[PDB]
């Protein structure tokens, strides 16, 4: 599956071609992520510090995780009501932790033909893990979790593979101990239980309504 | 093998291959479309190419290469020579049978059109007497190199 | 000259030779060149088909004449259809037998062809061959794939065999209305295909096929009968009778089980009953008799 | 050169290894059924004189049919075992490919073969994949 | 006979002895293709040709490594396949031909009723050309980007019309569909070409009418193979900001469909302000009717009023065919003026066919 | 003997010319090209190729050597512009049909009166209408009243089909559509008919495939130089389908066209007319009655009447006959009518 | 991890494309390589997107899945003989499938 530089003539093997893909993930490439300094946030401390309890301690101490005898988690779920921080947390804490922010929208999964949200959700999980120990932030998973079981037109085929290349990629048959994902919705009970167990997504993060006091702080 | 000579292009008010007192430039190559649409003759110009032969080199050479002296004397044992006499009985029957069926048909409603227009090249003599010949040379070359043998060794 | 291949030298692209024989590969489909198949008699029963074709066909050419003399122009498009298969290749083997003219007969599946244009091309050098020789038919089977439906382009309905269609459809009456070429398509499904050239600017013949009726079926059953070996003191009407509304296809099968049970009993000899057995094996329906079915609504 | 008249367009023979490995007395249960094919396609082989003779035309084709694991393809393997035909079978999937013409072409490189080679005996095992009732193709 | 590019000689006849041999032999013969990426520090170019291979070459000494990006017709060797000097698309004068600079025949008091959004749209774009105090002592930075969005034809063109007679100074409007181009790569080349001659000239505007086309659409979601769009969108998004440091030229953008939204685009640097623009509750119905009348003949006695009731979903295109339909009444028998019946007719012609 | 200069370009050029493809054009003694492969080459060009009919799009003479630009190449015998023109006149001109004259006025003040009396217009100052939209059922009056207002005009007119437009170069489609525009413009104010054009618009679906986008743009330059806006000189547009609800929208929206005229039912009272005009080219013997077959059958068109009057001729002529009686007209009306007769609420309704 | 000679993971979902004969082109690629190499284990997670029951007219979307469906059901278990290979199927929901699978 490699690119390799061949001669014209004599058909020889001797470059490498460091192998591009596909230009739709690369347009998911955001870096740079600006430092959003955590005070901008009123109201919600315990759920930042359990976040940065959950991420960035596996990622200091990663030596700490490793002779206690224990396993860091990879699976963090937001949700609440759409509007309470689910896209004001985790990417004001990926602007100190270095590690190549990778968005994914849940709209842009579903395509018009089948068999695309196979192609497009592994290569997203290839390039991380080609990379350093990368997060991945999944955006609206409500539109591609469904309520399994259910033959019904039309959302009965192209939603329930692409779901499943989703849940095969996070825990599946190899370790996947190389790349986090802080995946996040608005929404809970529409999801079925088939990766709304631990293994993946076990961090339950709810955003609760701002108060009057932490709306005051906000403002 | 083909060797070419450049010829300059001042001389172009004078016909090029300035050929003198010689008639063999008709030989040894004519130039064909292949050669005439590059560089011919406006260009460059042919030439001729002989081959150096003498004695000391070529008697030596086929004395060498295309010579056996233990082999012109073996016997090839017949396991496979007389397995090889029966092969091709088989297929010059069935030719000779093909060879009487053309020749017990004998149209002769215009003969001599439909002969010229209905040709085979392989019926009358063309694969009747081929083989035969073949078959009939080999066994000759294998019994007098068998009576032979038996002449010289006791 | 028009559609004149020539030799091409292949170093100065110089001309070498004018060529002959005009445009024609894969005539291996065309020009069938195996005249008896099958005989006149050995339909019965559909004798107004016949009589139709017969003076649809060999009227316009035995005697053009007579079509030039009143002032109207010569038919060229047959349609024929029946849905259970009904003198659809016997009727069409038949014609082309005692008619002393060229056959050719052309699959609605064939025209395909891999890659674009190539399919297309072939289209219009096929009427070159067929106006080549003026006393010719072209036979077409089962145009039902390829002319169904004008589709959108960007959902399904992709148009490349459309081109054909277009093709067709705008060569015959196109560019010049020709002459001594008679089309014949036959498939079922007349719901189906393209109306655009079902209009009566093109076809002009839409022959169906009915089933038999209980004259018809002991027509059928004296053909297939003919060559068997029958016992005296037998009713061929009453198994007709006990065809209510059979396919003429059905006549054979109750041949062949009839012949099938008198082969395990090693017996050169047919009874009454071996056909009633016979045909009850054969009408196995989903219709089912039942009594109550077909009373209720009386 | 001139190459022999179809040395091509598939290969697909059964020819020692492989081979279907069963006996025909194997199925025990289908005294009708397995006595059905046999009188279809195994009795025109051999003994075709009693067809000629009543003048039965023996048939071109048959359908099998019913539920899963009643005995479909172990039946069809005995046959193939006690034949002297070339068996030329074929997965019903199989020839639908993603450019148009290729599926109708291997149709015809089939039939091509086993008509100009023997008495041969065609077997298609699933065709519900390719041949339901025919609709407006609106895809 | 033929032609074969054939001309009478007394222009060709001196060309035709030597200047054709010196373009034979020295001139040499190159292609075009595409570069699809770079390396950095060193060439290392690959470069497809979309009908052979992709070919990893390198450039000649005639050129130097700057301008050669991805996306280039460049010239490519027969041989060692090179890149000789790249070719450019299309030259020159491609922005004078949407920057007319030119007196609209649009009247102020043009669009009537609904005040309140041309207020805002003075505030938008006046002030921060010619009022910039007050933006200064307070501390906020101006905005320099609205979009505009709704019912289609609601006066998007009117009031984008209303600001480019106000100040007549530097008018861009662009369509939206010219920027849909053939070739891979080539408006994305125009918005640069575009947005480096505009931040010349001070006190400018560019309208972008109709960014259903290009603003940010479908983001890539239907165009699987030519990608085209896209390169041209986040072109546009990344030369909107970074190349803007305390700018003067104001960008304006309207679409129909309140769907083509990129919330990196409402990240606060692009866009900011959100002003839609709603129906005429009844008089800016009846002002547009004063419009669309006076310019033809009427009876001076008939009302606006009346006609404006029988329409409660109407928009500017609408009433101006009402006004062209009951034109065609009078057309109809010999009239030279316009009656009242004749309008009722053609609401009800206009209205009760299809809408209601 | 005298002629030398041309005679020796004639034999300057390399011999085996290949076909080139105009793509742009830069004034530098050197453009691109396109090879029938779709290979483009950095060429140059001579000085003696007549720069003056070189248009992107038009066709050139290419080398082997250097490939640069032989001569140009003149359009090689491709009729595209010229055989849709009507020459000659069309069938009759009013008395043809019968019982629509409610939607002849529609026509005619929007065609003839522009034409022939611009005055009403320029009495209130109120613009002409430019497009008009004819659809209904299928074969209804359609094609017959387009030919009976072509017929009754003094002006030009043209016959386009709509598939005499697409091609597969990538140019061809939307280049004669400013061929044919030009040739609109510089000639009288021809009438633009363009039958069929649910082909080329519906829906504005894109897709990624080079299938379909040839149709797209070719659509979407028709609506640009449609609606130009430069210079158009009063061109009159006539659209027609079957059917509207699966059309562009945006070409139904005013400012393009302003005229949707439908074409309704039948009766008992346009189809007598018919018979007699479909009866008139024949041996039409006096022991014919058309009356009865008029009154018996209750729905069909002309297309059925046409159907009818060649079945009649063709049974006559199978009974070896000149004339035609009354009974060949009785068959052909219960053979061919009995192709569609199927569904009906009768005695419920009085 | 113990015993393990040749162990295939098929997921199951990422087997199908938009081409319409390409998913079973990759069943048959799957299982000559099972023949290629002696003992050999495919495991195939998830039969419930690929299997599922038969039924009518049923939007040609539909139909591939099927015929790709059919197309395993007669390559490991049909003509011929699979002979030194073990399947693992394994999914959630055995309610509705083929039960000819
Ligand atoms: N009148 C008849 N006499 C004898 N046999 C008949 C008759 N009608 C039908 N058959 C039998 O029916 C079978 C079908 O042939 P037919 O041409 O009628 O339809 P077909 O062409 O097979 O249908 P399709 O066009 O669907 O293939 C033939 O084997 C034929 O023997
Ligand atoms: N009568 C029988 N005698 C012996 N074995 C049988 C019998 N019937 C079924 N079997 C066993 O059951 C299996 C039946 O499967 P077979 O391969 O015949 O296709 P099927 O399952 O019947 O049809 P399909 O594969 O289409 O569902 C055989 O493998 C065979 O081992
Ligand atoms: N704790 C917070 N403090 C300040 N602003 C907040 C907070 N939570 C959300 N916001 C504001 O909400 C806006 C966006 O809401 P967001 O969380 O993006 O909704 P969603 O993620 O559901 O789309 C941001 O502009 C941000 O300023």
């Amino acid at each position: 599956g490699d690119l390799v530089g061949v001669n014209k003539d004599s058909y020889l093997i001797l470059e490498t071609l460091p192998t591009e893909y596909d230009s739709r993930v690369k347009a998911m490439e955001v870096d740079e992520r600006p430092t959003e300094q955590y005070s901008d946030i009123g109201g919600l401390d315990k759920q930042i510090q359990e976040l940065v309890e959950a991420i960035v301690l596996p990622m200091n101490h990663k030596e700490k995780f490793e002779n206690l005898g224990i396993q860091p988690p990879k699976g963090v779920l937001m949700y609440g009501p759409p509007g309470t921080g689910k896209t004001l947390l985790a990417r004001a804490c990926a602007a100190q932790t270095k590690a190549t922010f990778l968005k994914l929208a849940g709209p842009q999964l579903v395509q018009m033909f089948i068999g695309d949200g196979a192609k497009l959700v592994r290569d997203a999980f290839a390039l991380a893990k080609e990379k350093a120990p990368s997060i991945i932030f999944i955006d609206e998973l409500d539109a591609i979790g469904t309520k399994r079981f259910d033959s019904e037109k039309a959302g009965d085929r192209e939603v329930q593979r692409t779901m499943l290349e989703l849940l095969n990629q996070l825990d599946g048959f190899q370790p996947n101990t190389q790349v986090k994902v802080i995946a996040a919705t608005n929404r809970v009970d529409i999801l079925d239980p088939a990766l709304l167990r631990s293994g993946r997504l076990d961090r339950k993060i709810e955003f609760p309504m701002p108060n009057e006091e932490a709306r005051a702080r906000i403002m | 093998i083909d060797a070419f000579r450049l010829i300059n292009a001042n001389m172009m008010v004078l016909g090029h291959e300035p050929r003198q007192t010689t008639s063999n430039l008709g030989h040894l190559n004519k130039p064909s479309i292949q050669a005439l649409i590059h560089g011919l003759n406006r260009h460059y110009y042919s030439i001729t190419i002989n081959y150096r032969k003498n004695e000391l080199e070529q008697k030596m050479l086929l004395n060498l290469h295309k010579k056996s002296w233990m082999e012109g004397l073996t016997l090839q044992d017949y396991s496979e020579h007389c397995k090889h006499n029966e092969s091709v009985v088989k297929e010059m029957l069935e030719l000779a049978k093909n060879y009487n069926k053309a020749v017990e048909e004998e149209d002769k409603m215009t003969p001599e059109q439909l002969a010229i227009k209905n040709v085979g090249k392989q019926d009358p003599k063309r694969h009747l007497e081929e083989h035969v010949d073949v078959l009939m040379t080999s066994n000759i070359v294998q019994c007098l190199a068998a009576m032979l043998d038996t002449v010289v060794f006791k | 000259t028009p559609n004149c291949r020539v030799a091409l030298r292949n170093d100065s692209y110089t001309l070498h030779k004018i060529l002959p024989n005009k445009v024609d590969p894969l005539v291996s489909l065309m020009m069938v060149e195996k005249v008896p198949d099958s005989t006149y008699e050995m339909i019965g029963g559909l004798d107004k088909q016949i009589k139709e074709i017969k003076e649809v066909i060999e009227l316009p050419v035995k005697h053009p004449e007579l079509f030039e003399a009143l002032g109207i122009a010569q038919p060229k498009g047959v349609l024929l259809y029946g849905p259970p298969g009904t003198g659809k290749t016997l009727l069409a083997r038949a014609v082309a037998h005692h008619t002393d003219c060229t056959f050719i007969r052309v699959s609605g599946s064939e025209l395909v062809q891999k890659f674009i244009g190539e399919g297309a091309r072939m289209v219009r050098e096929l009427f070159v061959m067929a106006r080549e020789h003026a006393p010719s038919i072209i036979f077409m089977d089962e145009i039902d794939s390829i002319g169904s439906s004008r589709l959108e382009g960007g959902s399904g309905g992709d148009s490349e065999v459309q081109r054909t269609m277009l093709e067709l459809l705008n060569q015959l009456d196109g560019f010049e209305a020709t002459k001594n070429i008679k089309v014949i398509m036959a498939t079922n499904r007349i719901d189906i295909l393209d109306s655009a050239l079902l209009r009566p600017g093109r076809i002009d013949r839409k022959i169906e096929f009915p089933p038999p009726n209980e004259e018809a079926r002991l027509d059928i059953l004296k053909i297939h009968s003919r060559k068997m070996n029958l016992t005296r003191g037998i009713n061929l009407r009453k198994i007709a009778e006990l065809m209510p509304g059979a396919s003429g296809a059905e006549v054979k099968g109750v041949c062949t089980e009839a012949g099938m049970y008198a082969l395990r009993e090693r017996r050169v000899h047919v009874t009454q009953e071996d056909f009633e057995m016979a045909v009850a094996k054969v009408m196995q329906k989903d219709s089912e008799k039942n009594m109550s079915i077909k009373k209720l609504w009386k | 050169d001139v190459l022999p008249p179809e040395a091509d367009s598939s290969i697909m023979m059964l020819t020692s290894d492989q081979k279907p490995d069963v006996m025909y007395a194997d199925i025990g249960g289908m005294d009708i059924q397995k006595q059905e094919v046999r009188e279809a396609v195994e009795l025109p082989l051999t003994h075709f004189e009693l067809y000629k003779q009543i003048g039965i035309d023996p048939p071109r084709g048959v359908l099998m049919y019913g539920p899963p694991g009643c005995g479909k393809t172990m039946l069809a393997k005995a046959v193939a075992h006690h034949t002297t035909a070339a068996f030329i079978r074929v997965v019903g999937s199989e020839f639908v490919q993603k450019y148009l013409g290729e599926g109708p072409r291997m149709v015809r490189d089939v039939f091509r073969l086993a008509k100009e080679n023997a008495p041969a005996i065609i077997f298609i095992d699933e065709i519900d994949a390719i041949a339901t009732k025919r609709f407006d193709a609106q895809t | 006979e033929s032609d074969t590019g054939l001309a009478p000689p007394a222009l060709w006849d001196l060309a035709a002895d030597k200047q054709t041999l010196q373009s034979e032999q020295p001139l040499q013969v190159a292609r075009c293709t595409k570069i699809i990426n770079a390396d950095s520090e060193d060439p290392k170019y690959i470069i497809n040709v979309k009908q052979f291979a992709k070919f990893v070459v390198d450039l000649s000494d005639q050129v130097a490594p700057t301008d050669i990006e991805e996306g280039m017709r460049v010239g490519v060797d027969r041989n060692k396949y090179q890149i000789h000097i790249p070719l450019p698309p299309k030259i020159d004068p491609t922005v004078t031909m949407m920057q007319v600079e030119e007196k609209p025949d649009v009247t102020y008091s043009d669009v009537g009723g609904c005040k309140e959004q041309i207020e805002k749209l003075r505030e938008v774009v006046e002030t921060p050309l010619l009022h910039p105090e007050r933006f200064v002592n307070l501390g906020i930075e101006p905005p320099k980007g609205v979009l505009l969005f709704g019912p289609p034809g609601t006066g998007k063109t009117l009031c984008a019309r209303a600001v480019a007679n106000r100040t007549d100074a530097c008018f861009i409007r662009v369509i939206g569909s010219e920027l849909v181009q053939k070739y891979v790569g080539e408006g994305a080349r125009m918005v640069r070409e575009l947005f480096e001659m505009a931040r010349t000239k001070k006190a400018c505007l560019i309208f972008f009418d109709e960014i259903d086309a290009i603003g940010g659409a479908r983001f890539d979601d239907g165009a699987g193979g030519d990608n085209e769009v896209q390169r041209t969108m986040l072109e546009l998004i990344n030369q909107l900001d970074g190349f803007d440091p305390r700018g003067n030229i104001k960008v304006l953008m309207a679409t129909n469909r309140p769907d083509t939204l990129d919330p990196a685009l409402m990240r606060p640097g692009r866009l900011d302000r959100k002003i839609e623009f709603s129906l005429p509750d009844l008089e800016g119905r009846t002002h547009i009717f004063k419009i669309h009348a006076r310019s033809m003949s009427v009876e001076r006695d008939i009302r606006f009023e009346l006609l404006a009731r029988l329409c409660p979903n109407s928009t500017g295109a609408e009433i101006r065919s009402v006004c062209t339909e009951a034109g065609m009444f009078a057309i109809r028998a010999r009239r030279k003026i316009a009656t009242e019946k004749d309008f009722l007719e053609a609401v009800n012609k206009v209205i009760k066919s299809y809408a209601k | 003997k005298q002629e030398e200069e041309r005679s020796k370009v004639d034999d300057l050029r390399g011999t085996p010319m290949s076909v080139g493809t105009l793509e742009e054009i830069i004034d530098d003694n050197h453009a691109i090209v396109s090879t029938s492969v779709g290979s483009e080459h950095y060429v140059s060009i001579l000085s003696f190729v007549d720069k003056d009919l070189l248009e992107p799009g038009c066709s050139v003479l290419l080398n082997h050597k250097v490939h640069a630009v032989i001569g140009v190449l003149m359009d090689d015998t491709d009729p595209l512009v010229t055989v849709m023109k009507v020459e000659k006149a069309p069938q009759e001109t009013y008395a043809d049909i019968g019982g629509l004259d409610n939607q002849i006025q529609e026509i005619k003040e929007s065609v003839e009166l522009p034409l022939t009396h611009p005055e009403y217009y320029e009495e209130m100052g109120i613009k002409p209408p430019k497009g008009v939209i004819l659809y209904g059922p299928p074969g209804t009056g359609k094609t017959l009243l387009a030919k009976a207002v072509a017929n009754q005009t003094s002006a030009t007119f043209l016959r386009v089909v709509g598939s005499e437009l697409i091609q597969k170069y990538l140019g061809d489609g939307p280049k004669l559509v400013r061929e044919l525009f030009r040739v609109a413009e510089e000639h009288a104010p021809s009438i633009v008919f363009i039958d069929e054009i649910d082909a080329i618009g519906t829906k504005r679906y894109d897709s990624n495939s080079g299938g379909e986008r040839e149709i797209q743009r070719t659509m979407l330059e028709l609506l640009n130089q449609l609606d130009g806006f430069d210079s158009r000189g009063d061109v009159k547009v006539i659209m027609a389908t079957n059917r509207i609800e699966t059309l562009d929208p945006a070409l139904i929206r005013p400012g393009r066209i302003d005229r949707k005229i439908e074409f309704p039912l039948p009766d008992e009272k346009t189809k007598k007319r018919i018979f007699q005009i479909h009866t008139s080219r024949m041996t039409l013997a006096d022991d014919v009655t058309l009356d009865d077959l008029i009154m018996a059958k209750d729905d069909l068109s002309g297309a059925d009447i046409k159907a009818i009057c060649t079945e009649a001729g063709l049974m006559a002529l199978r009974e070896r006959r000149m004339k035609v009686t009354n009974e060949d007209f009785k068959k052909s009306k219960e053979n061919v009518l009995y192709k569609k007769q199927e569904g009906t609420p009768e005695g419920l309704y009085l | 991890s113990q015993l393990d000679c040749n162990f295939l993971k098929v997921v199951s979902s990422s087997i199908v494309d938009k081409y319409i004969g390409e998913s079973a082109r990759l069943i048959r690629e799957m299982f000559n390589y099972a023949r290629d190499h002696q003992p050999c284990i495919i495991f195939m997670d998830e039969i419930d997107a690929i299997g599922g029951r038969r039924f009518s007219e049923g939007t040609s979307a539909d139909r591939e899945i099927q015929r790709t469906l059919m197309e395993l059901l007669n390559q490991m278990d049909g003509f011929d003989t699979l002979h030194r290979v073990k399947m693992i199927m394994a999914t959630n929901r055995p309610d509705t499938l083929d039960p000819a699978l």
